[PDB]
């Protein structure tokens, strides 16, 4: 179960990185 | 491009000051071209290491990040912190750390920047890929601000990346043997402990 | 002699207990091959994908499937993977995401660790039918290489140089006269664990042992590779020619290669003994 | 642990919808 939670932490990590990517890609 | 290459190549620093003023003119009263953004960012990361020019350099970076190119610039500075061609360029890595941290959680935070700290801290960790006392000192100062101010806002994922950074800092202190870095890293640990006592620490106490 | 029946029934007895003894399962995996129908189960249990208690396997597989689908859907959301992306590369990206080592975009060239994981993932695809099981088996295997054997694998080339001489000294002398000993493909043999060198139908016999704590089986697999190809190796006459031959060995003799490598590893490192 | 996972799943769900919206706007 904690492995699931860790996977969701990493999914958050990449989603936050991707949101920064997309904002930098979209405000052009 | 010509002003940025001036800042990289000039021997005189007053030239750099008026260069930061002209770039401020470009950023405020005009548009910085999106294709000039990486070289502008590299130039500011280099300049923010000059003591006499940090305030103009930070003001210029803040004005740029107040434009539409702000999220783009944060992403580019995180790219600089992560790219392997810049591992050894300690002044540039330090500048990128300073800029991203000051913009997203410094006293001069830009509340227009929508990025959570989670999005940029992996880049801070990668900026420490090659050990450097000054880069790690900037990392730990910026993270000290982020922790001492946004401890409640910092969720578990941000604390994951912060603890990874603190782990890499504690690794480096086995080899850099630098007392100023060691002092602020161990003070940072002591503040994280105090946050555990006040129950405002939301990270893995196990780690 | 129906020794295959004895092996299978002994493993079924080891698997009948409501708590699977991972130590007994490791010792069995050392001493015998795993029947293909129980290989995925026993590998999952020894890799820690499934805990010792058999009752917990349903809920833990639900957890593993949920984690797999969550990471895969996340990779789809950030468009890192797609339906066209090969299953091995999907596993590589899932592993990178779960380890926090995911690049900014898939166009970033693979790191050496990425290629190693990709090779082991490709080999796992042919051994494990289920995609969730294959991914978990792959990730735990590669993590064993980076955690359980981070120090043991670097010693493996020297162990190869030792046991190679101990079974045919003149062969290692033939190699060293070519000064090709440091140019042998140790990254293939011991970082990629012969993924892409042996057919997976017999690489699985090796990997039974790698899962159950033995990475010296890899040393003996390489040794039996070169012992099996004595006719060719003693006719090889250049370092680069040897390196290229060893990366593309004939696959027909591979079943016998792994069988005799297990025989050699049982001869030089002894037969495993059940604990009292 | 299940509740931790569900909360982080919802957090990623909000970010997933943001990502899908931002991609849709590209």
């Amino acid at each position: 179960a904690e492995s699931r939670y860790e996977a969701q932490k990493r999914i958050t990590q990449v989603f936050e990185l991707e949101i920064l990517d997309l904002y930098g890609r979209l405000e052009k | 491009q010509m002003i940025c290459l001036l800042c990289v190549r000039t021997a005189s620093s007053v030239d750099i000051e008026v260069s930061l003023q002209v770039l401020d003119a470009v950023v405020c009263y005009n548009c910085l071209p999106a294709e000039s953004l990486p070289l502008f960012i590299v130039t500011l990361c280099r300049t923010i290491n000059v003591k006499e020019l940090c305030e103009p350099c930070w003001k210029l970076m803040r004005n740029l990040l107040g434009t539409h190119l702000g999220h783009s610039a944060i992403y580019n500075m995180c790219h600089l912190m992560e790219d392997r061609a810049y591992m050894e360029d300690a002044p540039l890595l330090r500048g990128a750390v300073f800029f991203v941290g000051m913009a997203l959680w410094g006293a001069h935070r830009l509340y227009s920047l929508r990025n959570s700290p989670t999005s940029v801290l992996p880049s801070f960790y990668q900026a420490m890929a090659c050990p450097n006392e000054v880069v790690s000192y900037e990392i730990v100062l910026s993270i000290t601000r982020l922790i001492k101010k946004y401890r409640k806002e910092l969720q578990v994922v941000a604390w994951d990346i912060l603890l990874n950074i603190i782990e890499r800092l504690l690794q480096q202190l086995q080899t850099l043997d630098s007392p100023e870095l060691r002092t602020i890293v161990h003070d940072l640990l002591t503040t994280v402990e105090e946050l555990c006592d006040q129950n405002e620490f939301h990270g893995s106490q196990e780690r | 002699g129906f020794r295959g029946v004895e092996e299978k029934k002994s493993l079924e007895i080891l698997l009948k207990d409501d708590r699977l003894d991972t130590e007994k399962l490791c010792t069995f995996s050392q001493r015998f091959p795993l029947p293909s129908m129980y290989r995925a189960l026993v590998w999952k249990v020894l890799l820690g994908i499934l805990p010792p208690h058999h009752e917990s396997h349903a809920k833990v597989m639900m957890y593993r499937k949920e984690q797999y689908l969550d990471v895969l859907h996340a990779l789809k959301v950030v468009r890192f993977v797609s339906d066209a992306t090969p299953q091995a590369e999907v596993y590589l990206r899932m592993y990178q995401l779960e380890s926090g080592k995911l690049p900014r975009s898939p166009s970033f060239p693979l790191e050496p660790d990425d290629e190693v994981f990709l090779a082991i993932a490709k080999a796992m695809e042919e051994m494990v039918e289920d995609s969730v099981d294959c991914y978990w088996i792959t990730r735990r295997f590669v993590n064993q290489l980076n955690t359980k054997y981070r120090d043991s694998l670097p010693q493996l080339p020297k162990a190869f140089e030792q046991y190679l001489n101990l079974e045919d000294g003149r062969l290692l002398t033939h190699l060293r006269m070519c000064s090709a000993a440091p140019k042998l493909p140790y990254d293939l043999w011991f970082k990629r664990c012969f993924a892409g060198c042996l057919p997976e139908s017999s690489l699985q016999r090796v990997w039974d042992k790698v899962v159950s704590g033995s990475c010296k089986i890899l040393v003996f697999v390489a040794v039996e590779i070169l012992l099996t190809f004595k006719i060719k190796v003693m006719a090889l006459n250049s370092a680069e020619k040897i390196t290229k031959f060893l990366e593309n060995i004939p696959q027909d003799s591979s079943d016998a290669i792994v069988s005799k490598a297990i025989d050699l590893w049982h001869k030089h490192c002894g037969t495993p003994v059940h604990s009292s």
